[PDB]
């Protein structure tokens, strides 16, 4: 047919890492590159 | 299953000039690389732990034959009336005699 | 010449207090006796004798 | 007690996400595990190729 | 195993990235802290750090008994290169020229 | 099993002490004087 599934990104990852691993980035974006996310299936799993 | 993938991707509509919490990607001075493009394709493997991938390869790649293409494509659809256009021009010739 | 047994890095944190005649020695260690008259106890006797 | 230290000079910038993945100094594969798709040529997967 | 580096300062320039403020850079004017890192001030058992900085140059690197040029190239004497060649390679003596 | 990983690490002037005995704050880079957080045994072993 037609549509589609997703996970949780950041392109500047300078949007990616610091110290969590659970719920961290979320508002969508921070300065001048692309932050992509997540809609696929499974939340919260195996720790990073 | 298939999914599709990316490389940095842009927007259109002029929107967003937002912000929330901040002093940024700025030293002392002024605009060397940021108010820019951003970067590209990466990513993160197994277990834990995220990876590269910024500048290197399309080169086995697309010096690739079937783009001039003319024979078959324009061929399996041959045979109407074009819509409607002429010339505006295209046919050449050689001094005036003048 | 040889070891800082504690920490192992160095000689002695300070080279004032811990050679054998050094000026802390001198002035705390027992054995030279040098503040017996004194009749105030002195809290870091028992770290140099 | 005792200990004993192995370093190989490591690197200033093309990589931290192998600094990120992590490991045996070594590098890039030698050791047994899968074995078979040929075997008697015990000179030339780390001594040739 | 686990394994510990400790030496180089990345020559990056790609990942600049961060978490805290202005809070913070260290007295004055100027904003340089841009110290990459040098040996290590590090504890033991129960209180107490001692340093692996460094400070006898004193482990591994230079060394010379690699004075030993016959037998690795015992893998250099019987396989084989890519050839380079013949005038390429010239500073010499004359012929009255 | 021929490997070794990296760990949850800590000492700059601007990342070496205990002043809070768990797990802290939790910068994840600056420029370029680092730490190093945890991959191996125990997600909870040293409390001073």
């Amino acid at each position: 047919f037609q549509e589609a599934y997703p996970p949780l990104c950041s392109s500047d990852a300078a949007m990616l890492r610091t110290a969590h691993a659970g719920e961290t980035g979320a508002d969508e974006v921070h300065l001048a590159q692309y932050l992509i996310r997540d809609a696929s299936p499974l939340r919260g799993c195996l720790p990073l | 299953i298939t999914f599709i993938m990316p490389m940095g991707v842009f927007q259109a509509n002029s929107m967003d000039r937002y912000t929330r919490h901040a002093g940024d990607f700025s030293t002392v001075s002024e605009q060397d690389p940021r108010q820019f493009p951003p970067q590209g394709i990466f990513f993160y493997n197994k277990d834990g732990i995220l990876t590269q991938l910024t500048l290197r390869d399309a080169m086995g790649t697309i010096c690739h034959s079937s783009l001039l293409d003319v024979e078959a494509t324009l061929v399996a659809l041959r045979q109407q009336h074009l819509d409607r256009q002429c010339y505006f021009g295209v046919y050449v010739a050689e001094g005036t005699e003048d | 010449t040889q070891s800082d047994v504690a920490y192992t890095d160095r000689a002695t944190l300070n080279p004032w207090a811990s050679q054998k005649h050094s000026y802390g020695d001198r002035l705390y260690n027992g054995t030279y006796n040098l503040t017996g008259a004194s009749p105030i106890y002195s809290p870091c006797f028992k770290f140099f004798t | 007690q005792a200990s004993v230290c192995e370093f190989v000079a490591m690197p200033v910038s093309t990589d931290l996400q192998y600094f990120r993945t992590a490991c045996n100094p070594r590098g890039r594969a030698s050791g047994m595990l899968y074995m078979g798709d040929r075997d008697a040529d015990i000179e030339a997967i780390m001594f040739d190729h | 195993t686990f394994i510990m580096p400790m030496g180089v300062f990345q020559a990056n320039s790609m990942d600049r990235y961060t978490r805290h403020a202005g809070d913070f850079s260290t007295v004055s004017e100027q904003d340089p802290r841009q110290f990459p890192p040098q040996g290590i001030f590090f504890y033991n058992k129960d209180g107490i750090l001692t340093q692996l900085t460094l400070r006898d140059a004193m482990g591994t690197i230079c060394h010379s008994s690699l004075l030993d040029v016959e037998a690795t190239l015992v893998a250099l004497r019987q396989q084989h290169l890519d050839r380079q060649c013949y005038f390429g390679v010239y500073v010499a003596e004359g012929t009255e020229d």
